Formats: structure tokens, sequence, C-alpha cells
């Protein structure tokens, strides 16, 4: 029994075969259309049918986003079918860019952007693996600053007047986690007592840094390329009944993560050496804060004067002061 | 070409159907794409199957078959509305499993089969049915809680698995607290077993759960027991019976493997001092008499039949003097276990010094000395020769003074010969003398 | 009107109530199926919001009060006598509209169906009333489909009332649907409801259609027509025999059918009278045929046990002698030469008679009609031809 | 309280003895003629060992009065049948039961 | 009962009556199933299953009634135990290998030595002369060999006939012809009554080329309706489950 469990953990799980691109290519193919010679309105292909199923499930009214292994697996497959990824030639880089554009077109020509927006809206601000997969798929289809995907997303949001999408975004920001000295110290006490960590890293400290980075990277990719439309819509949604200031939500989360980073600084200031676990926690928190700073920079570059004024009147300066203290001492 | 394989055949068939027609049935679309993903995720099938794979030797086959049959009956009874017949059937099934040897010898098999999840589902169904009103089928809740307590006690991994259900059990902690002999058959008992003597889970305990427990304790200390006053007990202003249960859960939360968990102890002390009504009428801190006075009033209540009984083992008759005694004893025991360590005191930690000072302010030394000095009732020999033995469940017991001594040693400590000799003269020596006098053949 | 105030004094907004009930039903109409998914979901959301607001303002109780106060009158004529003849015309339509409005208010809404559980008992009490039976059934069906808590309240009396509705109103499949909803709700079975419905509906075998496997029965006859009439050349006494060369008692799970005797036509048509052309009916299963099966005399689909020496069901090597006498109407039988002390008599003799044998599968029989068509094994009774 | 009529005769000598198993084919009808049970439908001979209260006592002694190889009609009144309670779901209360019973074997 | 093709009201009421029978016997109510065995007996069930002129609604209702009275309890028990693999360590268990021979070709799914523990299949004899109550455990008996033979024969006939797209499918529609038959088939396969040659003939019916043992056109190639496609999806799901179980047992044997 011990061998069975260890074998499952060490060999079966570590087995990796790559099939996502081929499967998506197979699903995007029409089947013998001139042979059935209907020559009417073109039928939606299997990939389009699958995306339509996911979109309909997201659009169905529910009190909670139901966990769906099918949606998770196929969102992961579609996300991995896009990236497909020393120095390279200009021709090689351009071919890579065109290949990525074609792979993203395979999905966003069949409703993928609308599906991810609908899933985020139906999340209703509750974090989970569904939302993580949706954000990863959105990042996969938005990598490189896809102007067509951005335009489709904005057009869908403006047409549907989806206040729920922005409310869910704000809820996800509020639910995003930060560094936890209480959990870190309890973990250190447990290690000192000597109990074996049943989880690989005791990852409870900074619960979902990958999810936080994915969320803020999706927000940055919405505005990538100095997209004035999103970098104004995220601040204020003109045609909607209610408005959520995504810029202010982002700066609030930046303030929180800065406070947590300062907490770890103050904890480790007296000690001569930083433990490996603490150093890993600093690395993850610094990565999250870096992503947040990049998201704010994407918010305000291509000068968006509304976003600039909002950040100037927000609590950005307190976070910057704390970061300056932390930098000047940890340097 | 010929598929030569079920996997290739299924992949081709699903793709061909999907491109042949626009499927109008969402269930059909879902089944098709689930099957296709299964064909392309043959590794995932093993990833899901090996954790639910368990091997046994030949000698355990019959017992495993019987256990699986009982588990199948219990699982099938999830699909029917709970009634008297279903209650009897699941009680029999849980008893059969609990009497099966494979249950004890293979805890990993039970956890893989997810028995705790099934029994928790049943308990959730029973409690949610009439959660607001009186609990229908309390005997199912008792049996399920007893099964989950045994499951926790089998192994630490079972205890860790049951620990994930702590929030629900704490929300349902007040199901059968007032009923005696329901001891060890309550969701609070299950929650206590999910943490008992497990340092990792005691440390994983977080502040909101302790706040829930402290809120329940404050409610018990502020209001009387509605069911007890409906069954005739005099309407005192508080609920020692439930207060003692919550104090016991907090004791298990703060004390683990003979050593105090300092984080939980500090948090519980802070919450208790923020809600001072958790300490009971004597230690309310506004117009209340001392702990010794509370013990003496409880003595008078216990030896007064009218104030003790409902007046229309415990059964309906919960002895209220003993209940008050046990509540105060449990509170003092919990505080003594929450007291900080002497090595921390010597090192001079401000938090430890502050907590010890808070406990000293709560409990005067004279109260502890007097309660220890309180004398016991003694088993006597009647003129016939038969032993006239008092019912200890309705009177003062040595465990109360044991808690007294625990608090006195942990918080105050004995460090001066004058105090040591005074305490020995007043409280300890009479007890040793009485125990020595109880050394006759019949009275021992 | 109940307090007996003058009909002209107090006013009933009958037309306004009818129009408002129609408008409310249209307002709570569920979305159509052919619409796009997004529009359908929006319509469903709006309908749920309307239902929630109506429930929070307590409109269901008001509709129930209106229904209760309309139910104090047993008929439209009674309401017309009390309140005016136009109100009598509108009474039944208003009751139907009120029940439809209640069903639309609570349909598909779990909270509303759960809150209707307390009044569920009051609803069932008027199932027997023909003016409200259908609406009460629809409301009950919606409540039972949506709310398990309301299903928990249904008891033996309510189930028996529903079964009595089946018993008194005929075969209505909506009642069966209601019983199915009582049996199973949201994939959870109610053992009490299942047992009650079983024990109170099945054993009677008087309401539900009953099914059974029946052996096909065929009849064979000679092309002989015997009759009696005033001033006719027909003889009146006839005799024939049947010999059972082989018979298998149980070819199938149902007993093998083998009956022998006489049958009569309707009037002077050559067709046998008053019987099914095909099916499981044989000789003696109508009032035109007269049969013997070894133990019973059969007529009018009724059997009568008749005694004979060593009486037994017709078996191998049995010779049955059938005698018909139309002078005084009589049909008599002899088994293996012994008389059978039972007779058919005083039957209709206005039609033509003929020998007949009815049988299921698994027989070999032989007609012995006398002369060159089968030698008799026994001497015919005197006078018989 | 059981009335027996012969349909097809048996040997007339061999009868069920105490501590013996009767193997039969029976078809059960309600008094109105509606069939409710039959071993021939299931194609399995019904076996019962006499004297140990396995079957309804009407069927019991009515079979006990039968010879080997015999076919008979057994009329059982409700007192020897399920009686006032009936059998839930199949037999109504106070029902007279007619059984077409053939003793195949004694073992 | 074949006239209910033209009496509509009687047809509707009797179909809902069959649905009520299924509802009252639903989810393991063995006492009610035994009671229903008196009202709808085994010869009636077999005749309704086999008859080709049966009205479609009644045919579906009687297939459902047969499954619910005699088959659903054990089918559901085996389905609950499906995704769990308790493999005793016996010599039989040590015998299993991944592939039947050196030519590493997959064996026919479901065929081969299987040693993982499964629920015990037990049935009770319906008998209203008997006064014992033990029969109220376990579902009532049914002839499973006869049911298997009839299911295989009618499935072969349906595969041959519906491939011609005949204008007179049994029950009136291709759905009425195939959905109940394939449902009863899938229930029997879930219970695992099929063994060896029966399962080989079945796999050839599903797909002759792929399941050829080491012209004919199987079910998967017949342009099926959507409910039939859903049932075939369930069937292929069970076949994949069988392959997974064989893999698990062989892994234990090697381990």
């Amino acid at each position: 029994n011990l061998f069975l469990q260890g074998y499952e953990k060490s060999w079966i799980e570590t087995e990796e075969h790559y099939f996502e691109d081929k499967l998506i290519e197979d699903l995007a193919k029409p089947g013998a259309e001139p042979p059935e010679e209907d020559e009417g309105t073109k039928r939606v292909d299997p990939l389009h049918q699958l995306i339509l199923l996911f979109s309909r499930t997201a659009l169905t009214e529910k009190c909670k986003l139901e966990e769906d292994f099918l949606y998770m697996a196929y969102a992961d497959i579609m996300a991995k079918s896009c990236h497909d990824e020393e120095v390279k030639s200009f021709e090689e880089k351009e071919m890579e860019k065109q290949k990525l554009l074609y792979q993203q077109a395979r999905l966003h020509d069949r409703g993928a952007a609308e599906m991810v927006l609908q899933t985020i809206s139906a999340s209703k601000g509750e974090t989970g693996p569904m939302v993580a997969a949706t954000l990863k798929l959105g990042i996969a289809i938005l990598n490189g600053g896809n102007s067509t995907v951005q335009q489709k997303m904005l057009d869908y949001l403006k047409e549907k007047k989806d206040v729920g999408f922005f409310q869910s975004l704000a809820g996800l920001m509020q639910s995003c986690s930060v560094l936890d000295l209480n959990a870190f110290e309890r973990q250190n006490k447990a290690e000192g007592l000597g109990m074996v960590t049943e989880e690989g890293s005791g990852e409870k400290v900074l619960q979902d840094d990958e999810f936080t980075c994915d969320l803020f990277r999706f927000l940055q990719l919405l505005c990538e390329g100095h997209n004035s439309d999103f970098q104004n819509y995220l601040r204020t949604q003109t045609g909607n009944n209610t408005t959520v200031n995504i810029i202010i939500s982002t700066v609030d989360y930046l303030l929180r993560v800065q406070e947590s980073i300062s907490d770890f600084y103050w904890y480790y200031s007296g000690k001569d050496v930083i433990d490996e676990q603490g150093q890993r926690n600093f690395s993850k928190a610094i990565q999250v804060a870096k992503q947040v700073f990049n998201t704010l920079t994407e918010y305000i570059q291509g000068p968006c004067t509304g976003n600039q004024q909002s950040l100037a009147h927000s609590r950005l300066w307190d976070a910057v002061v704390g970061f300056l203290h932390v930098f000047a001492h940890m340097q | 070409k010929k598929s030569s394989t079920l996997q290739q055949l299924i992949s081709e068939t699903m793709v061909r159907w999907a491109q042949e027609s626009v499927i109008e049935d969402p269930e059909l679309v879902r089944a098709m794409f689930v099957l296709l993903h299964r064909q392309y995720d043959g590794i995932g099938g093993l990833v899901r199957a090996l954790p639910k794979t368990y091997t046994i030797n030949g000698v355990s086959v019959e017992d495993t078959i019987n256990l699986l049959a009982s588990l199948g009956q219990i699982r099938s009874l999830l699909s029917v509305r709970m009634g008297k017949e279903e209650e009897k059937l699941m009680i029999r099934g849980l008893g059969d499993i609990m009497n099966n040897k494979v249950f004890y010898q293979h805890p990993n098999l039970m956890r893989a089969l997810g028995m705790h999840e099934t029994v928790m589902e049943v308990m959730v169904n029973v409690l949610g049915g009439g959660e607001s009103k009186e609990i229908t089928f309390p005997k199912m809740v008792a049996n399920c809680c007893r099964f989950l307590c045994y499951f926790c006690r089998i192994s630490r991994q079972n205890q860790k698995a049951m620990f994930d259900h702590l929030s629900y059990l704490l929300e349902n902690s007040s199901v059968g607290l007032a009923s005696p002999a329901m001891r060890g058959s309550t969701p609070l008992d299950v929650a206590a077993a999910s943490v008992m003597d497990n340092n990792e889970l005691a440390l994983a305990l977080r502040e909101p759960d302790l706040e829930k427990v402290v809120r329940y304790l404050a409610g018990c200390g502020l209001q009387s027991c509605q069911m007890l006053v409906s069954k005739g007990y005099p309407d005192i202003g508080w609920n020692p019976v439930e207060g003692e249960r919550y104090l016991d859960f907090l004791r298990f939360a703060v004390f683990c493997n003979g050593e105090s968990v300092e984080e939980n102890a500090n948090v519980v002390v802070r919450l208790l001092i923020r809600r001072p009504e958790c300490f009971g009428p004597a230690l309310r801190g506004e117009g209340g008499n001392g702990l010794l006075a509370a013990m003496e009033e409880a003595i008078k209540i216990a030896e007064d039949p009218s104030r003790d009984g409902p007046s229309p083992e415990e059964d309906d008759t919960i002895h209220m003097g003993n209940a008050i005694m046990t509540f105060y004893s449990a509170l003092i025991d919990l505080l003594g276990r929450c007291a900080p360590e002497m090595h921390l005191i010597h090192a001079g930690k401000g938090e430890a010094i502050r907590i010890r000072s808070i406990l000293r302010s709560l409990i005067p030394l004279g109260d502890l000395v007097g309660v220890i000095s309180i004398a016991f009732q003694m088993p006597t020999i009647a003129k016939d020769g038969n032993v006239v033995e008092p019912d200890m469940s309705a009177g003062f017991c040595p465990d109360h003074k044991a808690a007294m001594v625990l608090f006195l040693d942990s918080v105050y400590g004995i460090e001066v010969q004058d105090f040591l000799l005074h305490l020995l003269e007043v409280g300890f020596l009479p007890d040793l003398r009485a125990a020595a006098s109880l050394d006759t053949a019949a009275l021992s | 009107l109940s307090k007996k105030a003058k009909a002209s004094t107090v006013d009933l907004p009958i037309e306004s109530v009818s129009l408002s009930l129609q408008d409310l039903i249209g307002y709570f109409h569920p979305p159509d199926e052919h619409l796009e998914h997004e529009d359908k979901q929006n319509r469903l959301r709006a309908l749920k919001n309307r239902q929630n607001l109506f429930q929070e303002e307590g409109m269901i109780n008001l509709v129930l009060e209106c229904i209760d106060r309309l139910h104090v009158y047993s008929s439209a004529a009674h309401f017309a006598d009390v309140a005016g003849r136009e109100a009598g015309e509108s009474w039944k339509s208003i009751l139907n509209s009120l029940y439809e409005l209640l069903a639309a208010l609570i349909r598909g809404n779990r909270k509303n169906c759960a809150q209707f559980s307390g009044s569920l008992d009051w609803l069932i009490s008027r199932l027997e009333r023909l003016e409200a039976s259908s609406g009460i059934l629809e409301v009950l069906h919606c409540v039972l489909v949506e709310s398990p808590e309301a299903l928990n309240i249904i008891k033996e009396g309510h189930i028996k009332s529903i079964i009595s509705l089946l018993d008194k109103h005929g075969r209505n499949h909506k009642v069966l649907d209601v019983l199915c909803s009582l049996c199973v709700c949201h994939g959870v079975a109610v053992r009490s409801n299942q047992h009650l419905i079983c024990d109170n509906l099945l054993p009677g075998r008087d309401l539900l259609l009953q099914t059974r496997l029946v052996n096909h029965v065929s009849s064979m006859r000679p092309n002989i027509f015997l009759g009696v009439s005033e001033g006719s050349a027909q003889y009146k006494k006839w005799y024939y025999e049947l010999m059972v060369d082989h018979t298998e008692p149980f070819v199938t799970a149902e007993a093998t059918h083998l009956r022998v005797g006489w049958a009569s036509t309707e009037g002077y048509s050559p067709y046998p009278g008053g019987g099914e052309e095909w099916g499981g009916n044989g000789v003696g299963d109508d009032l035109f045929s007269y049969g013997f099966d070894g133990l019973h005399l059969w007529s009018g689909c009724i059997a009568r046990t008749v005694s004979s020496p060593n009486q037994h069901l017709l078996r191998t090597d049995d010779v049955i002698s059938c005698c018909l006498d139309l002078s005084a109407p009589s049909i008599s039988f002899r088994i293996n030469g012994q008389p059978v002390q039972g007779m058919f008599e005083n039957f209709n003799i206005d039609g033509l008679f003929f020998p007949v044998v009815s049988f299921s599968a698994g027989i070999k029989v032989r007609f012995l009609l006398g002369g060159r068509h089968g030698e008799f094994k026994f001497l015919p009774p005197p006078g018989y031809a | 309280g059981v009335e027996i009529e012969t349909i097809s005769p048996g040997d007339g000598r061999t009868f069920p003895k105490k501590g013996q198993t009767c193997v039969v084919h029976y078809t059960g009808m309600l008094q109105n003629g509606k069939k409710f049970d039959s071993s021939r439908d299931r194609n399995k001979p019904f076996k019962f060992r006499i004297g140990k209260q396995e079957v309804i006592k009407g069927f019991e002694e009515g079979a006990a009065q039968m010879s080997l190889g015999q076919r008979a009609k057994l009329t059982c009144t409700p007192d020897v049948a399920y009686g006032a309670t009936g059998h839930p779901g199949v037999i109504p209360p106070n029902a007279t039961l007619i059984f077409d019973v053939e003793l195949l074997n004694l073992e | 009962i074949l006239e209910l093709t033209e009496q509509e009201e009687l047809l509707k009421f009797h179909y809902h009556t069959l649905r009520l029978y299924s509802a009252v016997c639903a989810l393991g109510n063995h006492r009610v199933a035994h009671a229903l065995c008196s009202h709808v007996d085994e010869p009636q069930l077999l005749y309704a299953i086999e008859n080709k002129y049966m009205p479609g609604l009644l045919r579906a209702g009687y297939y459902d009634l047969l499954i619910d009275i005699h088959l659903s309890s054990y089918a559901t028990a085996r389905l609950m135990m499906n995704n769990e693999y308790i493999v005793p360590m016996t010599e039989e268990t040590k015998s299993i290998t991944l592939f039947p021979d050196e030519n590493k070709k997959h064996g026919l799914p479901g065929i081969g030595l299987s040693t993982s523990l499964r629920p015990r299949m037990q049935f009770s004899s319906p008998s209203f002369v008997s006064i014992s109550n033990e029969c109220y455990q376990y579902s009532p008996e049914f002839p499973l060999d006869i049911l298997k033979s009839k299911t295989i024969q009618m499935l072969t006939e349906a595969v041959k006939e519906g491939s011609l797209h005949a204008r007179d499918p049994v029950g009136g529609t291709t759905e009425f012809l195939f959905v109940p038959l394939i449902k009863l088939f899938y229930t029997l396969l879930i219970m695992g009554i099929f063994h060896n040659e029966d399962l080989k003939h079945i796999l050839q019916l599903i797909e002759p080329s792929v399941f050829k043992e080491a012209p004919k056109e199987g079910l998967l190639q017949m342009k099926l309706p959507e409910p039939v496609k859903l049932q075939m999806c369930l069937l292929l799901q069970y076949l994949c489950d069988c392959q997974v179980r064989h893999r698990i047992e062989a892994i234990v044997a090697f381990s």
C-alpha cells in the first residue's frame, strides 16, 4: 500500500505528455462539410460547441459558481494550447508571435473571451480553482497585448453592462491573500518541535500568490499597449448603473501587501540571518508586489489623466513611503 | 484506419459526432467531452484511482466484504428521507462497522472509502432538518458523533481529516450539551476529539473558532438553560452544564500532551477577559461573591433537595450544586492550564508576566486555599454494617480540589515554607488523614 | 354579502378583479422555450424577483383569503342568488384565475413553496370540489415538486384524500404525477409515502388498469346449422361426440383451455352470435354458447361446478357426448359414457345451433359426427340423431 | 376452513408425512378471479416443509389433504388466509383465496 | 393492450401508472417491489419487453419497470462501489498481467481475470403464500440467463433492422426502439452478468472492427438520435472504467 501511494505520487503524477495543441487543432476542424454539402449556415465546430456549453453554464443564473472538473480541465487545455512555451533571430521571433496570434485566434474566434468574462462575473467575488483556471485562460488568450481580444472583451462588457464582472473583480481583490506572521511563527514553532510537514512547503503563508499574480496580470493585459478604453473603463464604467474603481481596489491591495512585507522586515530586522522559509516568503511577496506595480504602471501609462488623478488622491503614497523605508533598510 | 483501440475509437467517435451535428443536449455535450478528455488523460485515471486503491491479505477478505456491505447500506440510506426505520438501519450499520476488525486495523482504508464524509453528510441532514426547532432523531446524532470520535481516536491521519470539519461542528456545538449520557456523543465532542493530544492541529486552531466557543460560553454564563427550566429546575441566571462543556473544549484546545500551547492559551485568556461574564456569577467582578462563597453556596444547594432537583445516571435529575461545582472547577482548570511556563517567567517575557498577573488578579490565593480546605463527605458504616456511601455525582468531589491545586501550582506556585506549611496544615493533611482512615476492608 | 348587506349597496369589482387576475397571470407567465439562452435567463430572473417581492408583501395569503371567501358558495347559482347574476357568471372564472395566479406565484420558487407548506393542509381540504379540483392539483404539484419541507407535511390522510380524488373523479394522470412527486423528491425517496401509496392504491385493483397474459383461444365448428321453428322440416334432437386424443395441461404458465359444446347464431346469420372474433374467449363465455370443460358447465362467461363419476378436467382419451334437444330446450353431456347431472335449458331458440369446440394451444381432438364422419364410441340416446 | 376439489387425480395413496418437503406448482387467485401469485409464472417449483409454519395454514393443510401427483382447487377463507389485516399491497382485507395446486413431488 | 396504439387516453393513463409503479418501487424499496411483482409479473414483463407491436410509451415504461423492480438495486450498489479498488493479495491476483501475451495488444475490455472485491449479488423469491419476511431484503428474482439471451437477440435484430432506416421501428420511433433496449443492456453490463462469449458478441455489436477477436457495421456508426448517443456515451464510460480497473489490478500484482 505504501508503495502504491508513493508510486502514484512519484511516477504517475510526474508523467507529462503534451497533447493540448493537437487536441485543440482536432476540435477546431470542421468535419466533411462539402461532403454533406448542406451549404447553409456553417455549423459550429466541436471547439465552438464546447465553448458555447461553458458560456451557457456561466450565464445560467446561480447563487454560486459550481465547481466543474470538465471546465477546469478544458480551460487548462485551451490555455496550454496557446503559449506552447538562447537568443533568437528576428524572423524566428516574428514567427513565434504570429503562431501565438493564430493560437489565440483559434479560441477568441469561438467566444473564449466572452466565456472567461462570464465565468469571472459568475464567480461573484469568490476565489477558487474555477476562477484560477478562468484567469489563466484569459492570460493565455491575452498574452502579447492582443488588441482583438481586448476589443472583444470591452465590446461584450459595454453591450451587457455587466456590473457583476467588476463587482466580482473587486471581491477577488479583497479575497486575495497577503503574508501572515501568525501562520509563519506557528509553522516555525511546529518545525522547532520537529513534526514532519505533511504538505510540501507549508504554503499557508501567502495562500495564493500564483492566483494573485494571475489576477493582476490579467488586469495588466487588459490595458497593455496603452489601451485608453480599458484604462478608463476600469476606473469608471459609464453606461452601468453602478461603478467600481478597479484602480482604487488595486492600490488598496498594494497597500495591504506593502504592510505585510513591512511586517516580515520588522520580524527579521533583529535576526542576523534570514531563514530559507522566510526568504521564500519574501520572494513570493516581492513577486506579487512587482506584479501589482506593473499593473498600476499599465493603468497610468499612455497618460490616462483620470487614472493618474485617482492614484494621486488614493492611498498610493503611504504604500510608497513604507516601501521606501523597507528598501532603505534592507539594502 | 481501424482504431485497434477503444481509446482511439472513442476519440474518433466523439469528434465525428460533434462535427456531424450541433448537439442540442447540454448533457450529451458534457458526456461527449468528458469521454474525450478521459481518452486524452489516461494518466489522470490512475492519478484518481491509486489513492482509492487498497490491498488486503487473504485472511481479511471476509471481514472486508462485511465492512463493504455495511458501508454500502449506509451509503444507500443517504438516498432516502430519514425516519425511524432508517435510523434503526444506520445505527445497526454503524455498530456493525464499529464492531468490525478491519475498521481498527485499516484506518487508511476507511479514510480512502470516505466513511467520515458519509456519516458527516447524514449528521448534516439530521441537524439541518429542524435545526431551528427541536432536534429530530437525536439518537442518530449521538451515534454519528460516537462513530466520529472512534474514527478520530483510531489514527492521527483520521484526526487530521476530521479536523477539516471543525467549523460546522463548532456551529452545531450546542446540540446535546444539556442532556447527560449524551457525553461523548455531541458535535462538540467530535470537535474536541479532532484536536485531542495533537500539537499540529492544536496549533492549526485559529482565533475565530475560539471566539465562537467563547461566545457560546458567554451566552451560557449570561442566560439560563431553557430546557432545564422547562423541566422544572430553579431559574438561576446562568448555564453551568453547557459552560462546563465549552470550558472542557477550551481545555483541550489550550493543553496538549501535558504541555500548554502558549498561542492558544494567550488567545483564550484575552477572549475570556474581554468577555468577563464567561467566568460565572462569582467571578463576574461586579457585586459577585468569591469562588469560595460560590463553592459553599453550591454545597448548600446540593444538600438542599428543593434547590437541587426539578421539583415538579443523571437522567432527568441533573444535580445543580454539582453542576455549579464542576463549572467553576473546569474554569479554574482551564485557567491553570492557560498559565504560562516557569522558564518563560524566569526569562522575563512580558506576555507571560502579564498573563500570570491577569490570572492572579482573577483568582485570589485565599479563595483557592479555602476551597482546598473545604472538607469532604465520608463513607460511613451503618449499625447494620452495610456501607452508607454518598452519591458523589450530587456533591463535592476531589476533582474540584485537584483543579484548585493545578491552578495554585501553575499560577501562584509554592515557594515559601510558611505558605507550604500553612496549606499542608489547612487543606492537604485532613484529606490524607481521611484517606488513611478509609483503609478498612469494606470502606476501601 | 356574507353579512347580508343589500346587493345594490355594496359593490363587487368583478370586472376589475377579472382583468387584474388576467394581467397578473400574464405578469407571472414563465418564459417561452424558443428564446435565446440569455433572454430566457433574464426573463427567469425577472420572474423570480417578482415572485420574491409578492411573497415578501404577502400576496399569497391575500390570494388564499380571496379563494377561501369565494369557496363559501357551493355553486355559481348560489353566488348569483347571493350577489347578483353577473357575479354568478364570473364566479367560476374568477376562482380558476385565482388558483392559476397562486400556482404562477409559487411555481419554481423554493422559498415560496416552503412557505406554502403551512397552508398546504388547508389546500387539500377542497380537493373534492369540482370547481377547484384542477387548480388545487396544479398548486399541490408545484409545491411538492419544489419544496421537500412541504413534502414532509403530507400524511396518510392527505394521501388517502388524493387516492379518493382518483376514486371519485376517474382516471386522471395528473393525480398519478402528484403521487410520483410524493414518492420521490430531488432524488430522495420517502419510504412512508411509498408504502402508503402502495398499500392504499394497489391491492384494491378497482381503479388502475389491470394487465395479464392470456392464451389465445380459437373455436372450431362443423358447417352444420340446427334450428327449430313452427312448420319447419328441421329435426329437433341431435347428438355428437368429441374424443381428446391429446391435451397438455400447461403449455404456458396459464392453464390450457379446452371446452366442448353448442353455440347459437344471432337470428339466421351464419356468424356466431355475441362473441369476440379473436381473443381469449371460448365456448360458454357469452350467452350464445354453452360449454362443458370436464368439471364446469360454462354459460355467460360464468362457470358452474357439475358432478360426474370420477370428475376431472378434460384429459387424454376422454370422450364427451353432447346432446341437444330443441323440443324442450336442453343441452346435456355424457363423460366417458357416464351422465353429467347438469343441464342447460330454457335458452333462446330463435337462432341456429351448431357443435363447437374452443381451445388454446396444446390439444389434439377429434370430432365424431356419426356415419362416415367418425364412428360413435357410445350409442346415442333414443330419439337423438 | 379449507375446501378441496379435485381437478386431476393423483395416486390416492402417497400423502405428505410430518417432516417432509412438498414440491408444488400453485396459481393464486382472489375470489373474484384476479390472479395475484403463481409459481408457474416464475418457472420455479415452490417447496415447503409441512408443520413448521412456512406458509399460510390454509394452503398448508389443503396441500396436506392432497395425494402425490394430484391437482386440486383449494378455497381458503380469510381466517386461514391473511385475514383481517390482509397482505399489504397485494391482498385486500377479508379476502378468500383460491389456489390451483399440483403436488409435483415429496422429498 | 396493442389497441392502446389507438386509445390515447388509456395509453396516457397506463403509462403514468407504470411511472407510478417505478416511483413507488424506486431507490431500493424491496417490499414495494415484491408487492409490484404480483401486479406486473415476470411473463408480462418478458412479453412487453419482446413484443414488436407494443406502443412506444408502454414499451419504455415496461423496460423501466423491469429495471426498477429487478435490477436497479444491485446496479446502483455496484455503481457506488465502481470507483473503489479493494484488491486482495491472492495467487489469482498475482496472476494478472497488463497484456495477455507478448504481442502487447489490449485484451477485450471487461474480459479476463478480475479479483477486486465487488458487492455480493443476492435476490429473493417472490411468494405470497410464504409468510416469512426475510425476502424483504434483496430484490425479487428474475431469470438473468433468459434476460441476457433476449437482450442480445433483440439488440442484434435492432442493429440489423435500424441500419436499413426502416419506416416501422419498434415503438414507432428509433428512440423508442433503442433507448429502452440499450438501457436494459447497460444495466445488465453494469451488474456484470455478461461473461466471455456474450461480452464478445456484445463488443462486436458495438464495433465489429475494433473488437474483432485476434460488411458488419456497429452501433457507433448508425446515425443515432441524441438520447441513444447519451446511452452509448454511458456504455463507453463503463468500458473505460473496466480498463482502469484491469490496470489497477495488474499494478497491484506487479507491486
